[PDB]
């Protein structure tokens, strides 16, 4: 009743991918009303195929589209970072429904490392007033998309009052995560410093703040 | 220039009821079938219902049929979709996408239907006070999403990051905004943080000063 894609499907930059959309005889195999979208992480999706094989202007010459039976294909060469998103087939059905595909994330390899850029704020002195500490750490500019995040008081650990994002991908094709360490302003007050450790790959950046 | 700006959305009790709706320009809004598709966080694209031209004829699937209504006004040129007897499952981002012919150019922005039992919270905001300086804004203790964050009410664009919301233990969202700015232009030009939480109609103005 679906229809079928791979769930991921990677390969390094340069390089060409296939996605394959199986459905059925009363679609796919049936007509020619079938369509491939693309969606970036927080976007809309994007018309890049129409009607098995077409291009709309704007998309590359990259993305090719084809069919054979009940099972439709999607051709990304040239693979490039702008590529790296989500990919759905479409097709009208026999209801005169349509019906989309289970979609599939496309993983492009061959990417350089980035280092994560780190930005520590402090309580502020309104959210002190109010009876509340809240540490702001903001992890940038890194890849790949996997990093570590741990807290310290003076130079011991924190376990509790800690919330840290899943990274995602940003608009220079980087990574970006957030972590939040949760405090009373006595705890803040009480150290002499708290510090943020980012860990991306093997290296370690560290923040410090004071409440000076 | 065809544009697709959407509407309504927001928190809504399960069992309860919310209209969507999709106002058309840039294009004649008849002569070509519209489409609703939703999104669950985060799943696939999923066909909510068609439209033609005239609203002749209208299609479900089978997962929405006695609950959602789709129809469309065209001299008004916009784009509608009832929901009834909403459910969790229901939960969504929900796109309005119009028709070429048999495949859909042009998609809206998307609009979020939360479907819970929580209650809505308007969130705090937060200064972060600060070549290049760094200063935002913390937006902490929101539900649900969205929440828009924009820099001295649209003139300040460039070296803007606003990051993803974390969902706390709480079941609250928070996030922060920050700008990099000159810091030349410190303690002369003013930087405010305007955010936007519709769901519970809170607008908040922040400045951040060092």
């Amino acid at each position: 009743s679906a229809l079928t894609q791979p769930p991921s499907v990677s390969k390094s930059l340069g390089q060409s991918v296939t996605i394959s959309c199986t459905g059925t005889s009363s679609d796919i195999g049936a007509y020619t009303g079938v369509s491939w979208y693309q969606q970036h992480s927080g976007t809309a999706p994007r018309l890049l195929i129409y009607d098995v094989s077409k291009r709309p202007s704007g998309v590359s010459d990259r993305f090719s589209g084809s069919k054979s039976g009940n099972t439709a294909s999607l051709t990304i060469s040239g693979l490039q970072t702008d590529d790296e998103a989500d990919y759905y087939c479409c097709s009208y059905r026999t209801g005169a429904t349509y019906i989309f595909g289970t979609g599939t994330r496309v993983t492009v390899l061959g990417q350089p490392k980035g280092a994560p850029s780190v930005t520590l704020f402090p309580p502020s002195s309104e959210e002190l007033q109010a009876n509340k500490a809240t540490l702001v750490c903001l992890i940038s500019d890194f890849y790949p998309g996997a990093v570590t995040v741990a807290w310290k008081a003076d130079s011991s650990p924190v376990k509790a009052g800690v919330e840290t994002t899943t990274p995602s991908k940003q608009s220079n094709n980087k990574y970006a995560a957030s972590s939040y360490l949760s405090l009373t302003p006595e705890q803040w007050k009480s150290h002499r410093s708290y510090s943020c450790q980012v860990t991306h790959e093997g290296s370690t950046v560290e923040k410090t703040v004071a409440p000076t | 220039e065809v544009q697709l700006v959407e509407s309504g959305g927001g928190l809504v009790q399960p069992g309860g009821s919310l209209r969507l709706s999709c106002a058309a320009s840039g294009f004649t809004f008849s002569n070509s079938g519209m489409i609703w598709v939703r999104q669950a966080p985060g799943k696939g694209l999923e066909w909510v219902s068609y439209i033609s031209l005239s609203g002749a004829n209208t299609y479900y699937a089978d997962s929405v049929k006695g609950r959602f209504t789709i129809s469309r006004d065209n001299s008004q040129n916009t784009l509608s979709l009832q929901m009834n007897s909403l459910r969790v499952e229901d939960t969504a981002m929900y796109y309005c996408a119009k028709e070429g012919w048999s495949y859909f150019d042009f998609w809206g922005q998307g609009v979020l239907v939360t479907v819970s039992g929580a209650s809505t919270k308007g969130p705090s905001v937060f200064p972060l006070a600060p070549g290049t300086a760094a200063l935002g804004c913390l937006v902490k203790d929101y539900f649900p999403e969205p929440v828009t964050v924009s820099w001295n009410s649209g003139a300040l664009t460039s070296g803007v990051h606003t990051f993803p919301a974390v969902l706390q233990s709480s079941g609250l969202y928070s996030l922060s905004s920050v700008v990099t700015v000159p810091s030349s232009s410190l303690g002369t030009q003013t930087y405010i943080c305007n955010v936007n939480h519709k769901p519970s109609n809170t607008k908040v103005d922040k400045r951040v000063e060092p």
